[PDB]
């Protein structure tokens, strides 16, 4: 969930 | 890819616009600051005759994107910003008897919640709208014109309520000219120019020439009379006033307002009891029961002091017995 | 759609893919199975009560047998689902095990009995949680807001 | 006031053999044999009901003709001396007598025909009273929220708290019909009732749908003392005893009269015309909350205790309480292994977490309806 | 007579002889009705103090 | 409504099942 943690 | 590039060509132009108008933004804020006043209209070739806010004179140019031929007197704008000469046109900034309406605003907006009177309502109708919205039935009746209306009754019960009601039902205007404490004759201009309206009158006797005197005044340019001008006069009493008004036919109209009985005054405390929460029952006739020479004050006092009285306890709902002390604590 | 005509883990986001394009296109064929046969789909992986009732009045076209297999499973008993499946027969789409696995999701207990009844690391049960139970959903809404850009995309 | 217990009427005649003809045949038919209504006493009795005769039906269109004829030259009599409150009421006769017409054309083209020329709110908001209380009688829900949002309009000197509770009470009866059973009871619940003489509230009615309202929604402890302390409807329900001994027979535990008690409300579920799936759903959640009040005082419910509630045994409670738990809303778990039912509690925690992904779906899934090339 | 000149005092009398034993026919009535004739008169604090 | 029932399978209700629980039980 690091890796997985586009918004920009 | 030459379309999503003229694409990113919109995106990329219009940031460059907004960086146009920011850089010369700054830049373009070092100018001047434009005036603003009300004026006497123009004459001649190009023209103004303005009054600027602070010193109120002078006659400055106009640009030729303004159309010197809509911009009316007394329609606030300006912008001779250094050499005196106009650009544009601005809010209308409320013309003045927009003034004394809202100043005054002692007419509260009325429509048809008068207390149990229809006679009254009849008689008034009967002599505000069918000289407004149908004078074709006057002008073949041979009836020459009715205007001006006297209400007698006692201090209460039909007063600034009535005469406001059946103005704008009819939408007219409500001029009143009741005090003389800030600024006759000026008044008709602003009524003539409004077409159709509406003057109102004060009434102190209790609650030695005090208002007969515009009265008059008002019908003397009245009766020669830009036409759909009605006074209106309320007084306590019809013997306590002048006997030029005495004068038959002066006042086409004397409508009568009685105290009111038992059932108008369960129709006026039904009304003024509609204004707030109460309870599963009431049968609001006990408290009608000593109604005896009461007033329309007389009522909305009461209903608010009822309620007041049921907020005395924490309660959130006006009972029963609020009412008995209210028209009971009244009595003084 | 036609792709969408085995396996189950993707039948669904090609029904969010397939019902998009019938304002009115036509009255059998192909307006018509896309519907109720995905729901059918929706079903053999099953997913029950609180989508299939109050969204049928939408369609209604002819909407008998696949709806009462419907209930047919959300019941979950082979009783009345034989009269479902033999007595209709023709219903087609011929293309078990899933209703037992609705009743049998209860348990009576949980062990039952000593290991022998019929009906027919997180010591909670499996309410909710602040780990990794969780965080799948989440990033589920998080992805489509994501996918959603694609709105800034479009002018 | 369109439309009266008609409404009711409407419904248990077409509301199938159940109930039929026989005795709510004249009472609909004192109606159609009274006011003279062609335009929809014929569409009524399309549906499967009845056919011409005509016997009833010529006069009836005569005399509609009658009225319908005679109302118009007001409308072109009201010139002579007669301002817009007169148009007004020339409009009144075309909108109270083309309001019991029936029609949704007659009376809802003529009420924005009399919204324009109109005086203040002794108007604005009676016909818009007027709109939606016949709204409810065709139950076009369009036609009811575009008239709440045209009746929150109200902001006169419109604290008029004798109107408002008008609303709150069309607002109750409506959304009871709209699942919305929380926003229904405490609406009705904080309010009284009383419009132009009960005639829409039909009392002998009100204070039972609110005594049989609240307990799906108004929450056992909280308001529902409130409900029996609370001295504004015990006493009224003084002279409706069956719905009080539906009342305090949860609250007293006394359960073998409850499962009686609810028996009844499911044989008055008959005559309202808000229906089917709110007696379904309502002893749905009566049931629910009659086995989740029991079993959260205890760790451990024995077989014999719960089968003390009435008196019912095993099966019922085993198959009825094992559907429950394949729902998932208590939490209980039929433990045959003694025959003696655990109860922790998880929280509602969770209740949260289950709620909202079923939740966040829905409202993506409408973003998703929308958020393509269709806008 | 004069309305509640002493019946005020009388009222809030037998207002105390129900509570001994009685309910609502009188409880609100009779002694808000005292309360109604009581805002009329000079009163002095032990009628209107016991009346409180 | 709009808010998912079930409605489905189930025999006549908590009068019916009232009606033969008291008369199965007595
Ligand atoms: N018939 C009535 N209907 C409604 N309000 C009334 C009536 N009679 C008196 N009132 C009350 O009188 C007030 C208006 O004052 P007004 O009657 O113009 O004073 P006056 O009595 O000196 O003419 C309003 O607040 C209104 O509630």
């Amino acid at each position: 969930q690091v890796i997985e943690y586009m918004i920009v | 890819k030459s379309q999503n590039l003229r694409r990113l060509q919109a995106q990329r132009n219009e940031l460059n616009a907004k960086v146009r108008l920011l850089r010369e933004e700054l830049q373009l804020l070092q100018e001047q600051g434009s005036y603003v006043g009300e004026v006497v209209r123009a004459m001649d070739k190009k023209k103004v005759l303005v009054k600027v806010h602070p010193e109120g004179k002078f006659v400055v140019d106009v640009d030729k994107n303004i159309d010197i031929n809509d911009v009316t007197p007394n329609c606030r704008v300006a912008l001779r910003n250094d050499s005196y000469t106009l650009h544009k046109i601005l809010p209308n900034k409320v013309d003045p008897l927009v003034s004394l309406m809202m100043v005054e605003k002692v007419p509260d907006s009325t429509y048809e919640m008068i207390g149990g009177l229809d006679k009254q309502i009849k008689e008034i109708k009967e002599v505000i709208e069918l000289p407004v919205k149908h004078p074709e039935l006057f002008e073949a009746l041979g009836i020459a014109q009715p205007k001006g209306v006297l209400l007698y009754g006692p201090p209460g019960t039909g007063k600034t309520l009535l005469a406001r009601a059946v103005a704008h039902h009819t939408d007219c205007t409500f001029i009143r000219v009741s005090g003389s404490e800030l600024v006759v004759r000026e008044l008709f201009v602003m009524a003539r120019e409004h077409a159709p309206s509406i003057i109102f009158m004060d009434e102190i006797d209790s609650i030695s020439g005090g208002d007969s005197e515009v009265q008059r005044t008002m019908l003397e340019l009245l009766n020669q009379l830009t036409k759909n001008i009605k006074v209106i006069m309320a007084t306590n009493r019809i013997d306590i006033l002048d006997s030029a008004l005495l004068r038959p036919g002066r006042i086409d109209r004397k409508i009568e307002f009685p105290p009111p009985n038992e059932e108008a005054r369960l129709d006026i405390l039904k009304i003024h009891s509609r204004k707030m929460n109460l309870t599963r029952g009431i049968n609001l006739r006990k408290i009608a029961e000593l109604m005896p020479g009461a007033s329309g004050a007389e009522v909305k006092g009461v209903c608010t002091e009822a309620g007041m009285y049921a907020l005395r306890e924490r309660r959130v709902h006006v009972t029963q017995e609020d009412f008995e002390m209210a028209v009971a604590k009244v009595m003084q | 759609y036609y792709t969408g005509r085995l396996e189950y883990s993707e039948a669904r986001r090609t029904m969010t893919n397939a019902l998009r394009k019938a304002p009115q296109h036509t009255a059998v064929g192909f307006k018509q199975t896309v519907h109720k046969l995905l729901i059918v789909v929706e079903l053999l992986l099953g997913e029950i009560p609180d989508r299939l009732q109050f969204r049928q009045p939408s369609l209604k076209r002819s909407l008998m047998p696949y709806f009462l297999l419907t209930q047919a499973v959300r019941t979950g008993n082979l009783a009345k689902f034989n009269q479902v499946l033999d007595q209709f027969g023709e219903k087609f789409q011929a293309d078990i095990i899933r209703l037992r696995h609705n009743v049998i999701k209860t348990g009576v207990r949980m062990i039952s009995l000593s290991y022998s009844r019929i009906s027919l690391s997180k010591e909670m049960i499996d309410i909710y949680s602040t780990r990794e139970p969780q965080l799948a959903f989440h990033q589920r809404i998080s992805f489509c807001l994501d996918i959603h850009n694609m709105s800034v995309k479009a002018m | 006031n369109p439309d009266l217990r008609i409404a009711q009427l409407r419904f248990l005649l077409s509301l199938p053999e159940h109930r039929g003809d026989a005795a709510v045949r004249d009472e609909l038919m004192a109606a159609v044999r009274d006011n003279n209504m062609a335009p929809y006493y014929e569409a009524l009795c399309k549906s499967l009901d009845w056919q011409i005769d005509v016997d009833l039906l010529n006069k009836m269109k005569k005399a509609n003709e009658d009225e319908l004829k005679r109302l118009d030259e007001e409308l072109e009599d009201a010139e002579k001396n007669l301002g817009e409150s007169e148009i007004r009421d020339a409009m009144m006769a075309k909108a109270e007598y083309l309001c019991r017409i029936g029609d949704k054309e007659g009376a809802l083209t003529a009420f924005r025909k009399t919204y324009d020329k109109t005086v203040a709110l002794g108007h604005r908001l009676d016909i818009v009273f007027y709109l939606l209380r016949i709204g409810l009688f065709y139950m076009d829900n369009d036609l009811i929220t575009r008239n709440t949002e045209k009746a929150k309009s109200l902001i006169e000197e419109g604290g008029d708290w004798d109107r408002r509770n008008r609303l709150k009470v069309y607002q109750g009866l409506y959304c009871v019909a709209i699942r919305d059973f929380k926003q229904a009871a405490e609406l009705f619940l904080d309010t009284v009732s009383t419009f132009t003489s009960y005639e829409l509230m039909d009392y002998k009615t009100f204070v039972t749908y609110t005594v049989y309202v609240s307990m799906i929604a108004l929450e056992r402890p909280d308001l529902r003392e409130k409900v029996i302390k609370g001295a504004e409807i015990l006493e009224v329900l003084h002279s409706l005893p069956a719905v009080r001994q539906y009342l305090f027979s949860l609250y007293e535990c006394r359960y073998s009269v409850f499962f009686q008690s609810l028996a009844v409300v499911e044989q008055e579920m008959k005559k309202d015309w808000l229906f089917a799936p709110h007696y379904r759903y309502y002893v749905r959640e009566m049931r629910i909350h009659a086995y989740s009040q029991l079993l959260e005082s205890y760790r451990s419910l024995t077989l014999g205790y719960m089968a003390e509630a009435f008196g019912v045994g095993v099966e019922f409670i085993d198959q009825e309480l094992s559907r429950f738990i394949a729902a998932g809303r208590l939490h209980c778990k039929i433990d045959k292994v003694n025959e003696i039912v655990e109860t922790n509690r998880p929280d509602s925690k969770n209740w949260q977490y289950q709620e909202t992904i079923k939740k966040g779906d829905l409202l993506l899934n409408r973003v998703q309806k929308l958020s393509r090339v269709i806008n | 007579m004069d309305d509640k000149a002493l019946l005020v005092e009388v009222q809030l009398l037998e207002s105390k002889t129900y509570h001994a034993l009685s309910n609502l026919p009188k409880a609100r009535a009779a002694l808000t009705s005292a309360r109604t004739t009581a805002n009329a008169i000079y009163c002095p604090p032990k009628l209107q103090a016991t009346l409180d | 409504v709009w808010e998912d029932n079930w409605d489905d399978d189930n025999v006549e209700d908590d009068f019916s099942n009232q009606l033969r629980a008291e008369l199965e039980k007595h």
